[PDB]
């Protein structure tokens, strides 16, 4: 007794640990636990995958869920792992199952970069090995129907599932084996096997044969549809064709043979010969037809018990007239059997080694949100300054807050006095001096770095290509400048980086001592200072002048302008979300992640609070300073020009321009500080890829 | 811009 089986592919055996490794790390904070259990599990995928695959051997439920185990993981890592973003050389390779192709060869290969080939073939496997835990079941055993029914009805499924993804996954064109109009033969031949199986349970337990005739027709509609797919299409082994028509044949003789015992039960005696008659054909042809491949004879001689005791009782007793069979109704239907769904896990006790890896999907999402959020915070901050910067410039070029304060031409203006107490407070010059001074060993340091490092290059190099001249043979390892190339790219890379510092260190410098003298007066105690600025008579009439008060209250409220300025700074920096979630949610309840939308209206409740309020200050600045230069322009109308308080008025607003480079030096000079010193950061790491490559070459 | 942190953060 025999059923159809499909043998499994043959792969050859991959690395699939080394080229995940890769990116994993690049990914991961390295020597962290976050890459721990991801390198683990890659290797034992790899070694997963050779249990799998690496030897058409065993043949049982043991090797099977290895294989179900496989494909579970193998789906369970597409999510991750760049694979949709062609980068990965993991390169699969499947022979043909058949050794068919649409050329006269004798074998064909197909290598592809690919995960959803992988998949495809490793499906194709489970179906095939199911197919044969199927064939070999023991049929008068109950147990045996119910894991045939099962197996064949899994195949069927794996099958179709093959003929639903192979294109759209598969960007080529598949062997003969994976095509879809082969897998789909190969799904429905299943089917039939198990309607087979069925229609064996059946029997077996003597259910009525109304019920048995329909399910040996409903097999033999599914061999037929299946034998004619197979007609104009050889692309399955040679024992297939044959099989499939002696099986057709087979069940329809089945369906006849029980609807001729419900035919004598009714009396219909004419039509029981006619339908015994047909069934005797039926097995007489397979009998010599396809006696390679079936056996038959219990079920002849049954047929011809049948058939000679109903010529009989009709010849001599009932009379009945024999009908030809175009005239006999239509045997029914009826299936008991489906092509089971493929939904992973389809093995059992399944975990996701790499169930803790985010996906892919929400990096590339994460990275991004980032790249708007800066752009967004940056921004805003770069455009607070840059109005700060340009109302202190404006204040200092009309004497403001200076000239109202200044109530004789006698004292130290009050602002002033603040603004010099508060640089003498900072340290005063030498916090300034001290910082340039250091500005270039800072430099020095990091240039000194990446020179020590490319010279270990360098010096490796001249001793590698002498050993390569002088040992030829005993000397053979890919060149040291090859290896060494990518880092030497980062040395031109931090080259240009050190370039651009001194470029700045040179726009400080120059800044510094542009700005040096005055703000040495600045730095000067009270009255020595006072001293120092030249002495007026004062426009007397400011006693309570309404341009004054205006000034004044305008000047209080451009000042609370500029203060509110740093807390937004610093609710604008203090401040994140964490988005993974948001994302992580969006691609479980819907398809993919779209970040685009998704972020602009996370930024507007996360960062609208505070991008409203810079807005509100800039308008406010500009209504601000607008209405002050024709306040100042009056007010300046008031107070005459002579030489000795213009001499006042240069001394009192170059003061004040005094201060505002003061504390932005400062801050240059910190921030190239900072610059320098994450820079020695970056290049101790550098020194350090460079000594390991020369360490281990 | 003045010092680089723009390459410099990236590396």
């Amino acid at each position: 007794a025999t059923f159809i089986s499909v043998q499994l592919k043959k792969t050859s055996e991959v690395d699939l640990a080394k080229p995940l490794v890769k990116f994993i790390q690049q990914t991961y904070p390295s020597g962290g636990e976050e890459q721990a259990q991801y390198c683990r599990a890659a290797e034992e995928l790899s070694k997963l995958r050779r249990a799998a695959v690496g030897r058409p051997l065993d043949k049982h439920e043991g090797a099977l869920e290895t294989l179900l185990r496989y494909y579970d993981q193998i789906c369970s890592i597409e999510p991750k792992f760049p694979f949709s973003e062609n980068q990965i050389c993991l390169t699969f390779t499947w022979k043909d199952a058949f050794d068919k192709g649409s050329l006269f060869g004798g074998s064909v290969k197909l290598a592809l970069a690919s995960l959803g080939y992988e998949k495809s073939c490793v499906l194709f496997n489970c179906a095939a090995l199911a197919s044969q835990i199927a064939a070999e079941q023991n049929l008068d055993n109950d147990e045996g129907l119910k894991i045939a029914a099962k197996h064949y009805q899994f195949a069927s499924g794996a099958f179709l599932h093959i003929k639903e993804t192979v294109l759209s996954a598969l960007s080529r064109e598949p062997t003969v084996d994976i095509s879809p109009d082969t897998v789909g033969t190969l799904s429905l031949i299943m089917l039939a096997q198990a309607q087979e199986v069925f229609f064996l349970k059946a029997t077996r337990d003597k259910m009525k044969d109304a019920i048995i005739a329909k399910l040996a027709n409903q097999a033999a509609d599914y061999f037929g549809d299946a034998f004619k797919q197979c007609q104009y299409k050889d692309t399955l082994p040679k024992e297939v064709f044959p099989v499939l028509a002696a099986k057709h044949c087979i069940m329809q003789a089945n369906a006849e043979y029980h609807q001729s015992i419900l035919a004598k039960q009714q009396y219909y005696f004419g039509e029981e010969i006619a339908r015994l008659q047909h069934a005797a054909e039926l097995i007489k042809t397979v009998a010599s037809r396809y006696d390679e491949y079936v056996n038959v004879k219990d079920f002849s001689d049954k047929i011809n018990r049948a058939l000679a005791a109903a010529k009989k009782d009709n010849d001599f007793i009932y009379h009945d007239r024999v009908p030809d069979l175009k005239d006999l109704d239509p045997i029914g239907k009826a299936t008991l059997v489906k092509s089971t769904p493929v939904n992973v896990p389809i093995s059992q006790k399944f975990t996701d080694l790499f169930e803790k890896m985010v996906p892919v999907s929400v990096q590339q999402s994460l990275a991004a949100y980032n790249q708007r959020k800066a752009d967004l915070v940056n921004r805003s901050i770069a455009q607070m300054r840059e109005a700060t910067t340009l109302a202190n410039g404006v204040l200092a070029s009309l004497n403001l807050p200076a000239a109202i304060e200044d109530v004789s031409g006698d004292t130290v203006p009050q602002s002033i006095l603040t603004k010099s107490r508060s640089v003498i407070e900072q340290g005063g010059i030498q916090t300034v001096d001290q910082l340039i001074k250091e500005l270039p060993e800072l430099l020095q340091r990091n240039r000194e770095i990446l020179d020590e490092s490319l010279r270990l290059l360098d010096e490796e190099e001249a001793t590698d290509n002498d050993l390569r001249a002088k040992f030829k043979e005993r000397w053979q390892r890919t060149p040291s400048n090859e290896l060494y190339k990518p880092l030497r790219a980062e040395g031109t890379n931090f080259r240009t980086v050190l370039d651009k510092a001194v470029q700045a260190d040179g726009q400080v410098k120059e800044c510094y001592q542009s700005h040096r003298d005055t703000i040495v007066l600045l730095c000067k105690p009270e009255p020595e200072l006072n001293a120092a600025i030249p002495s007026a008579n004062p426009a007397k009439t400011m006693q309570g002048s309404e341009v004054v008060n205006v000034l004044k209250s305008l000047l209080s409220n451009l000042d609370e302008v500029k203060k509110e300025r740093e807390g937004l700074e610093n609710d604008l920096k203090s401040v994140n979300f964490d988005m993974t979630s948001k994302f992580l949610t969006a691609l479980a309840q819907d398809g993919v992640i779209n970040e685009e939308a998704l972020s602009v209206t996370e930024l507007d409740r996360v960062y609208g609070g505070l991008t409203t309020k810079v807005q509100e200050s800039l308008k406010k600045q500009e209504g601000l300073l607008k209405n002050i230069q024709v306040s100042h322009q009056e007010f300046s109308k008031m107070k005459q020009s002579n030489n000795e308080a213009n001499l006042r008025e240069e001394v009192l607003k170059n003061l004040a321009t005094a201060y505002d480079n003061f504390v932005e030096l400062v801050a240059n000079l910190k921030e190239g500080t900072k610059f320098y010193n994450e820079l020695t950061e970056i290049l101790v790491r550098f020194q350090n890829k460079c000594s390991d490559i020369v360490f281990a070459r | 811009e003045l010092y680089p942190l723009t390459s410099l953060r990236s590396l």
